[PDB]
RNA sequence: AAACUUUCAACAACGGAUCUCUUGGUUCUGGCAUCGAUGAAGAACGCAGCGAAAUGCGAUAAGUAAUGUGAAUUGCAGAAUUCCGUGAAUCAUCGAAUCUUUGAACG
RNA sequence: UGAGCCCGGGUCGAACGGCCUCUAGUGCAGAUCUUGGUGGUAGUAGCAAAUACUUCAAUGAGAACUUGAAGGACCGAAGUGGGGAAAGGUUCCAUGUGAACAGCGGUUGGACAUGGGUUAGUCGAUCCUAAGCCAUAGGGAAGUUCCGUUUCAAAGGGGCACUCGUGCCCCGUGUGGCGAAAGGGAAGCCGGUUAAUAUUCCGGCACCUGGAUGUGGGUUUUGCGCGGCAACGCAACUGAACGCGGAGACGACGGCGGGGGCCCCGGGCAGAGUUCUCUUUUCUUCUUAACGGUCUAUCACCCUGGAAACAGUUUGUCUGGAGAUAGGGUUUAAUGGCCGGAAGAGCCCGACACUUCUGUCGGGUCCGGUGCGCUCUCGACGUCCCUUGAAAAUCCGCGGGAGGGAAUAAUUCUCACGCCAGGUCGUACUCAUAACCGCAGCAGGUCCCCAAGGUGAACAGCCUCUGGUUGAUAGAACAAUGUAGAUAA
RNA sequence: GAAGCCAGAGGAAACUCUGGUGGAGGCUCGCUGACGUGCAAGAUCGUCAAAUCUGAGCAUGGGGGCGAAAG
RNA sequence: GAGACCGAUAGCGCACAAGUAGAGUGAUCGAAAGAUGAAAAGCACUUUGAAAAGAGGGUUAAAUAGCACGUGAAAUUGUUGA
RNA sequence: UUGACCUCGGAUCAGGUAGGAGGACCCGCUGAACUUAAGCAUAUCAAUAAGCGGAGGAAAAGAAACCAACAGGGAUUGCCCUAGUAACGGCGAGUGAAGCGGCAACAGCUCAAAUUUGAAAGCUGGCUUCGGCCCGCGUUGUAAUUUGGAGAGGAUGCUUUGGGCGAGGCUCCUUCUGAGUUCCCUGGAACGGGACGCCACAGAGGGUGAGAGCCCCGUAUAGUUGGAAGCCAAGCCUGUGUA
């Protein structure tokens, strides 16, 4: 979770309040990371991860 | 969540007793004390001694840990272990007989009994220490003071003869440099011998030198650690000395005539060359130095502020600009004695500090021989409202009490009411008016204590127990200030 | 008479024999001598745009560097190559590298 | 003559033959021969028990075993219920298909294909040791290796010192590791939310551990605070080395008492049901978590006083000049009462809404009683035993006195407030007459948690509430038989 | 349903009875062989199994004859 | 590099995703399984059918070669005729 | 008090080494039984299989404490015969060599035992500008000389030398090197049949729509291009010390 969140502050610019991980049946990590009040995820997914 | 235990973390890994710190580094303690003190290393207090170490005392030193890293990481440390594998090799070589490679292994262990230098090369502790010159101008009081105090000292085992000719040489050096920069500024005799500040690059360097006597050495003084702090310090004014002597273009070192310091010029055995309102107090003077008077620090000043013609008498040594004290083509003379030349100024040697302290020719008939001296003034307590200075007159440094009570001195130098009203049914101007005023003036007193008493009242515990210990200090200051003008009260009334 | 049982023939089923073929085996002969703490043999997990296995490789991951050849790979998709060029290739050679967890396996 | 040889017709596509020698893994009906394939038996035997299904409608090409509604049955809290351990591994969930499997079918499936799904400082692992085992010192053995587990091991710690002389002191063993997802152990509850995760997500309200540091407060120029006879009380009120102690840390049973939940009885509100007739009637809602504050006590302990004309007292026993009765106090507190949480929640009911995201507003959520009832926990007492009832990690206290100070402050104060942080792994589902094993989707085996009511003497039988089934290839004919073995009728 | 305790009645006491309170038991309910001894022509007495159920961990003993065992 | 060798029940167990699939708690045990066509040119379009498939039509020298694919025996079976 | 030497330890000290795999062949240890024959028992299987330890490209052996009895041979190893002989065995089952002789291949050497004693002359490190500086090991012996078909020491007179470059060459990979797609028929497709030619130190093999020397890769001999590492070597620089 560290490591997560010190990339997501460096290199995405992303300020998250907490982070949640679980490992998926295929080996592969989900993070959850719920951010702070003050930006918008709708606006972060639209802009710098291009998710609609 | 990992459950982390309680002294594991903190204070705890971030400071290190020296009990502790000698271990680690696995060093004897006299070793670990050269490093300490060569480093600048020094015990610090923690915020709490329990959590930094349960079983520590009010008497345990704490160190810290990156400090000891330093000193981990210092290659001095392998240069040690390196002597005294060394020493042991000559130790070998010795209790077997082999005279010529003991010598050898002597010649290269570099002992400072022979050589006249510190053991240790001391380069990357003193540029660490002081990045800048201008550190090591901060530094030069205490380096100036333990050199002065070392070549006035007889010789130790810790402390070689030579260590202390070159300590010696290393003072003379520095002298010829403020000499020749006119940058000493001022100087102060005291009952602990002479104060010289000297203005470097900005910087004010002040140190003490003792009066020439057996400086008497009684008690339990270990001379090893001092030894340690000269040896630094050596380093550190020979390379202050290096760095001036190519900034002002002179050549480093200076050539040492030792004939010449063998007949006993101390500075007047040193040649400076090149390479290829201070000074003029006593340029235009001719100054003859008696026997009685302390030629270095007397010549030192002289040499600073102008006179370019000292002589004295063939005793004090070579380097005199004449000997002949029947000489005619002299100015002053200076004596502290209890041929009577006409064309001379007889001097005693406060002239030449105030002279110096004041940048203003003193009065000579005033500073005559034989002559009750006038107070000699300390230059180096500034003009601070609130405490008593000497120079300023009691009529405009006084109390208002003290002023009405001088009053009445130099003046005399209702029930009074009611009885006079009976009486009547069946000098003095200036006397009264001040005894009214000394009556109003304690009315004021009174008034004044009621209103602190109110407030101090007006406190709480705390804050009036640090309210107390402020009038407690400032009650002792004026006491003393008080003392001191009662003792002026006294002399100026004779 | 039909149906049923049996017989003969043609076609069609079931099944995989015969013939043919063989990037496989088996035997003989000839030149050579080369594993490993600089971490071997073996096991494990990952790596392709679209892969499960075999193969190759190791977070530089169906691979990088260098040399040579000289214009491909291919199932599809998308890019090339200017071709009068340090340069394509699931290419060959190969002297530099990368080389995850164990395994003699070593805090 | 014969083993055989040759030609014709059809099929087919790539090599083959005659003659003389050479050569050999060279000729088949069997060997209960080997392998493969195929028959008759034969559309035959056979497709069990768990009482049991029926009507309409929808989907679909197709419906006994796909679904919705209704009817009739069943499991009957010791379940055909709700969850875990072990084991399995994606079987969970959504969509699509019907080639194979589910002794019949199938639109269904734990099948097959394509996507998705498991969120933690507080739940477990991680830490500790138990019985036991392994390395090390050594010693055997030709050797792979064996014995050995504290042994004739230089095995492990800590402190002090003006750098007088680069030293000197003490203290103690089995000197390390493994072994427990039921032993020990710091700390999280309620409501809501998805197709699939909830003490993990969201909201509200908390806690614990570790660190750094400031303010206030406490002590201090009488050095380390006050009160009470005592039990002891408080906002903190010096304390090194060294030593001691406590908690962790503990058997089984019996009745008794306190408390909390469950069950039962009554009234009241709201709603639902029967009602030819009767029934001021029957059923359902009426709930309150962690955490914090305050009040509450048996045992125990303390003071006065001194007992047989013995007293006190339990269901029982017993207790008392080794200090009883009596009078007066101190103290250990939770799942107990009150308040905050917290009614704003959850639940019940009513009214108004109508493209959708789905809404808005009103009321209520109350008061009692009882017990040879059930269950959890606590307490005193008694009895018995293999008779002081595993160890370690971890937390606390005490003794001892080494050392230690504050004048524009000191503080080695466990008090209040303020600041920061809390990593890694599992989290889906099943746990069984279909998910584990048994050759299998086998009437079999497999560890634990929760446990309502009525008739009723009953822990006998029977029947229901919650929850869950209607599933064992189906139709027609009749379906209540025969034999065997046991059972005091 | 035994010890222990209480009350009444006789006994000088020890006791006995009755009524109880109590709830300990190598006590009950649910659906034989193998030998040894024998002191006679075989009697009696003794010994040996049948040993709380169950998950997860762990250790040990194994044949024969000889012999007093030690071996 | 070769052979008077074997030629898919032969030759090594393995000509193939063979020490694989699978069996056993385990040490270990251990198969079956090659071939369309020169070239996929692997059947467009129409019709029936829920689909699987079928019939026209088409590719090729050949579908009497349709990815149940060279040639295609007997056992056994169906239709037709005697 | 100090310091040597001996012995025994510590270090995550500086630098190294060993384990495991493979095991066809090779060097050792350990070590059966089935089977066969014989009244019985030894024997045979077999100094084998299985188990354990240890190397290499080979291993091992090896330069006589040998063979021999001759007119003598001359380290080791392997083939042929010797020879189913000698020899041991109820002179059963049976077991079972070697010398000579012909061949293949050949190669000899190092220490301990002497005193360098007119000179530890030897060697490991690690510091290096690399050229030489120190720490040590070692006299309880590291160099030179000698190893019994020898040798040492003196004398004597002849006879032999040592290093560094190195053109070029050998070995091995690589580049390139002959001639029909001429006409007719069958054919889906000629690589088949007929005709006329060509190459060949190449008519081996394979592919290409059917049997192809001349369509393609290749195939034969000579060269030719570039590269790789060992070895040899014409020559050219030097030599040195009473060695």
């Amino acid at each position: 979770k560290a490591q997560i969140k010190q990339a997501l502050k460096k290199l995405y610019d992303i300020d998250t309040v907490k982070i949640n991980t679980l490992i998926r049946p295929d080996g592969t990590k989900k993070a959850f990371a719920r951010l702070t009040p003050d930006v918008d995820a709708l606006d972060i997914a639209a802009t710098k991860l291009g998710l609609v | 969540g990992k459950a982390k235990k309680k002294g594991k973390s903190g204070a705890a890994r971030n400071y290190m007793t020296r009990t502790q710190a000698v271990k680690k580094l696995q060093l004897s303690l006299p070793d670990f004390r050269k490093l300490c003190i060569w480093k600048g290393i020094y015990p610090r207090e923690p915020r709490d001694r329990r959590k930094v170490n349960k079983s520590a005392t009010a008497s345990t030193t704490f160190y810290y840990t990156k400090d000891i890293q330093y000193l981990l990481h210092e290659p001095l440390l392998q240069k040690f272990r390196e002597q005294k594998a060394l020493e042991k090799k000559i130790s070998r070589a010795l209790g077997r007989g082999d005279v010529s490679n003991a010598a050898r292994l002597e010649r290269n262990a570099n002992l400072p009994e022979k050589t006249g230098k510190p053991r240790y090369t001391l380069n990357h502790i003193i540029r660490e220490r002081y990045p800048t010159f201008q550190d090591a101008l901060r530094d030069l009081d205490d380096c100036l003071s333990m050199l002065f105090l070392f070549a006035n000292l007889p010789s130790t085992t810790a402390v070689p003869a030579k260590m202390i000719a070159r300590c010696e040489r290393l003072c003379h050096e520095f002298q010829h440099y403020l000499i020749v920069t006119h940058s000493l500024r001022k100087s102060f005799l005291s009952i602990k011998g002479i104060y010289y500040q000297a203005n470097i690059q900005g910087e004010d360097i002040l140190w003490l030198v003792p009066y020439k006597f057996n400086q008497r050495i009684v008690g339990d003084v270990d001379f090893r650690i001092m030894g340690t702090f000269v040896e630094f310090y050596m380093t550190l004014l020979g390379f202050v000395n290096y760095r001036l002597y190519t900034s002002i273009g002179l050549k480093y070192p200076p050539k040492f005539d030792q004939v010449k310091d063998d007949q006993g010029a101390e500075l007047a055995a040193f040649s400076l060359e090149g390479l290829n309102d201070p000074s003029q107090l006593f340029a235009n003077f001719t100054f003859f130095l008696s026997r009685e008077t302390p030629r270095q620090p007397l010549e030192f000043i002289l040499r600073a502020f102008g006179c370019k013609r000292i002589g004295w008498d063939a005793v004090l040594g070579e380097g005199a600009f004449t000997t002949d004290e029947s000489d005619p083509r002299i100015t002053h003379q200076i004596i502290d004695r209890p041929g009577r030349y006409p064309g001379r100024i007889y001097v005693q040697p406060q002239w030449v500090w105030d002279s110096i302290n004041d940048e203003e020719l003193k009065p000579p008939e005033l500073y005559a021989p034989g002559a009750q001296l006038p107070p000699h003034l300390s230059p180096f307590v500034k003009p601070t409202q609130g405490q008593y200075d000497p120079t300023k007159p009691l009529e405009e440094q006084q109390t208002e009490a003290e002023a009405l009570e001088a009053e009445l001195e130099d003046a005399q130098a209702e029930a009074t009411l009611e009885r006079q009203r009976e009486l009547e049914a069946e000098l003095d101007p200036k006397v009264k008016a001040k005894l009214e005023a000394k009556k109003a003036l304690e009315r004021k007193k009174k008034q004044e204590a009621e209103e602190l008493e109110r407030a101090k009242g007006m406190l709480s515990k705390k804050k009036r127990k640090l309210f107390e210990q402020m009038q407690y200090s400032n009650a002792k200051k004026n006491a003393e200030d008080a003392k001191l003008r009662a003792k002026r009260r006294r002399i100026e009334k004779e």
